């Protein structure tokens, strides 16, 4: 039998999973395809501008 | 020239006349192509 | 290797030993007063503490060299990143930590799913099984549709005004037959994705155990193999099907 | 018992006909995609509506089944 | 239980084959498409009006089904 | 409730070959006015003709069913 | 009531295939137009005798639907 | 009265098949007379003994169905 | 009556399937005649050993029927 | 009388597919030697392999239908 | 023993539109990325899309008939 | 008698599948010749390996048959 | 005794499917790898795993009508 | 019971033929990544 309480709660579960794993990979690992990203554009840049 | 004008028959609407065959509208660069004698002596021809 | 294929192993206590079938729908653990904790909970709490640990070690002392995990997590994010910007690229961020999140606890899940122990380790009295995948309990995958069809009518409120008029009324035309068809098939969505995933992972916790009650031994290498493909496909397209249905909605 | 049979009958005939459909459309827009690479952004739009009419029509008898259940 | 199962075959066979209309429909106005993105604008409302129909089937099914 | 089971079939089963036959008439005409836009409304009669054909198929088998029911 | 499922059988048979028949015929018919346009009474000429001979076997169904009904 | 359901049964089942079998032949033969208008004497001279050919399994059912009444 | 349904299902499902066969084998056979008529007397020598084939296998449905009535 | 139901199941259904698969065989085979006469000796072999496989997928079902009755 | 029949008719009928349905898909992919190789990592992932559609319709097929039984 | 009917099913259906997918597995592979005949050794392997997979589930239905005989 | 047609059902039901399915992958792969052979495992690869998601949901349907068996 | 050690050999087959199947392919999606990632940085060492 489902129960809306049991289901609320796997709601709250699913809120500590996504802000939790969120605020400790994703920004970090935002912060690194964004590194990658940003780096590259940062050399492309550089070699027009060296040329 | 035949089977060109035979298949451009059937293509006719503008969507599918594309490529080559597209009418470009506001041209802005074009290409001439010349051909001339290798050698002199040919008289006004190279001149006209 | 030539040809020794043998199978001798095989024929070995072909539906003696296990038992026929030991299966269940939902099963609770319960342990505290208040509310009644079930072992796919238990699964999805260690799921996601394993999860952030896999996290901590990749964000541990970040480098602008990848290597080891952290290469392997920025491989899957950033094609993750450039596949959901195949479909849309104007509202990727602002889903990208959802619809992440969602493909990766559903790959893990369906993962840990098929790990050994998950029908073959319960407490007592019946023998209540331990273990459960996250998804084979639809508390849970309800929970993700439901969050999904939240997340993705707001966003469609935000953007292109709250009319739905494409959906809601029309005046004249057909488009009037078509708005409705369309509005019972959002409603759809989000049950659909949701007994989906959970038959797509329970049915396959079903064949997996009674495939081990006959002939348990060396046939279901390829099933297996096959389950983790499903699982893995299973997880993308939850995610893949969000991003679609936002960018729909979207236009 | 007849229930039960009513219940499968409805989920099994109510399934064979929208897999196939989901199919030619996908397949169909496969095929369009691959002989016209360059139109992609909006003939995915009629193909995902396709999709969801058909997913409709398919959950429709999941539902029906489930309500005698 | 026969408005059970009357009512199970009705929505099965009703979504049989109606399904596969939408399906072909679909394939179709994508080729279309494909071969000709310009007609977009007559050839969705030609799919719309196909599709309509087509869906009417289904509907009278369903209604029948709510019925029993 | 076999006359329930008789009317639920009637219906069911109609709707069967009417609705493909519709679908296959309006990929058929779809794909002609892609590949030719000038025979617009000439193929268009016939592709209401043909579904005015399949619809009237189906109206049989919907008034059968309503007669049995 | 076996007559009346007996009946809903037959009109739901006699109506399966007799549409995908139709339904084939205009979708080919509509495809040599749009690729002819040219011998559009010709070929609708053959339409309409292959429309003919396949709502024959809708009309055969119907009418034993009726005679048991 | 298992007659009836049974002589229902056989005239539905003997409808489905060819109706489609007929379609095809037509819109094949459609499409070819649209590649080819020449060959149309002797296109249409094997699409009618196809046609026959296929509808004498539909005729097969219905005298069937007449000896089951 | 048992022995009237096995006649009806027997004719019915012996039926559908060569129906179908012999309008495949007719549409590729006049579409290859399209293509080329002058292979016309290669092309029809297989096309009706196909024929042959599956009005073989639909009078061998017809008969077992015949047997059973 | 259900083991004459049986027979008639055992013969009916046995040649829906290969029927069908018959037929789609030779259609295949004589569109290709309408494209290519050249490659008729090894499309006919391949043809009556293919075709051979389906007969003999009938006559399992032929022998069942012989031994019940 | 109904509920072994309806265990049997839930997931045998449901898992048939399944199975042409991702034949259907898979063909189309495939000839799609022969005649456009490089959309092949763009497209593999619809292809795959409606192959998990198609699975999913089977997988309720599936789901319904474990309940049933 | 049930198991007689379950026979005759088992043989007859399972064998549909199995009679048409080996059908259009041969008529993809003689095109396939018919469009290229330097590659017939890959081709006719992977045909073969099509009839083995396609064989598979007809004698698996046709073993399942035989137990329950 | 009804578990044995209803074993007989979910075989044949089950198995219908997936070999229409098989079969459709096979005849598009081999079209295509004759289209152009020169890239060939970037499309069996594919071929493969289509014919696995067809064999599996064969095997779905095989395993549960050995739980009735 | 039997299901303890068939699940545990047959999980341990599994990542054995997964290694079989999957050792040096493993090596392809990793080994050859990380050589991709390091092409990828030298150019913008250089170019400081």
């Amino acid at each position: 039998g489902i129960n809306p309480t049991l289901f609320i709660a796997q709601l709250i579960n699913f809120l500590l999973l996504i802000f939790i794993l969120r605020a400790l990979l994703y920004r970090p690992v935002m912060n690194l395809l964004n590194e990658r990203t940003r780096r590259i554009e940062e050399s492309v840049r550089d070699a027009e501008k060296v040329r | 020239r035949e089977v060109m004008a035979n298949l451009t028959a059937r293509v006719v609407g503008a969507a599918r006349r594309g490529t080559l065959l597209e009418k470009r509208e506001t041209v802005k660069s074009v290409a001439l192509l010349v051909v001339t004698p290798d050698r002199g002596l040919c008289g006004s021809l190279v001149a006209n | 290797v030539g040809a020794l294929i043998i199978s001798i192993a095989s024929r070995f206590f072909l539906y003696t030993g296990p038992p026929h079938v030991e299966v269940a729908a939902e099963v609770i653990f319960d342990g505290i007063p208040g509310f009644p904790i079930t072992n796919s909970f238990v699964v999805a709490i260690i799921i996601d503490i394993f999860v952030i640990a896999l996290a901590v070690a990749a964000t541990r002392n970040l480098q602008m060299v990848p290597r080891g995990l952290q290469n392997v997590m920025e491989f899957i994010l950033e094609s993750l990143y450039n596949l959901f910007r195949n479909i849309n690229a104007k509202y990727v961020a602002t889903a990208f930590p959802l619809v992440a999140t969602i493909f990766l606890f559903v790959l893990f899940g369906n993962w840990f799913g098929l790990l050994p122990g998950v029908g073959s380790i319960g407490v007592c009295k019946k023998l209540v099984p331990l273990f459960r995948a996250p998804a084979a309990d639809l508390n849970f995958t309800f929970a993700i549709a439901v969050i999904s069809f939240v997340f993705i009518e707001y966003w469609g409120f935000r953007a292109l005004g709250p009319g739905y008029l494409k959906k809601f009324f029309n005046t004249n035309g057909i488009m009037s037959f078509v708005g409705i068809i369309e509005f019972i098939s959002e409603l759809v969505k989000p049950f659909a994705l949701a007994f989906r995933l959970f038959g797509n992972i329970f049915a396959g916790e079903v064949l997996l155990v009674v495939m081990a009650f006959l002939v348990p031994l060396l046939l279901p290498l390829p099933f297996y193999g096959f389950e983790v493909f499903v699982g893995f496909i299973q997880a993308l397209i939850f995610a893949l099907l969000t991003y679609a249905f936002l960018n729909i909605a979207v236009t | 018992g007849l229930n039960l049979v009513a219940t499968a009958l409805a989920v099994g005939l109510g399934a064979i006909g929208p897999g196939v459909g989901i199919g030619i459309i996908v397949s169909g827009a496969v095929q369009a995609i691959g002989r016209n690479p360059e139109i992609e952004n909006r003939v995915v739009t009629y193909m995902f509506i396709g999709i969801a009419f058909t997913e409709a029509l398919a959950i429709f008898g999941l539902v029906i089944a489930f309500l005698i259940g």
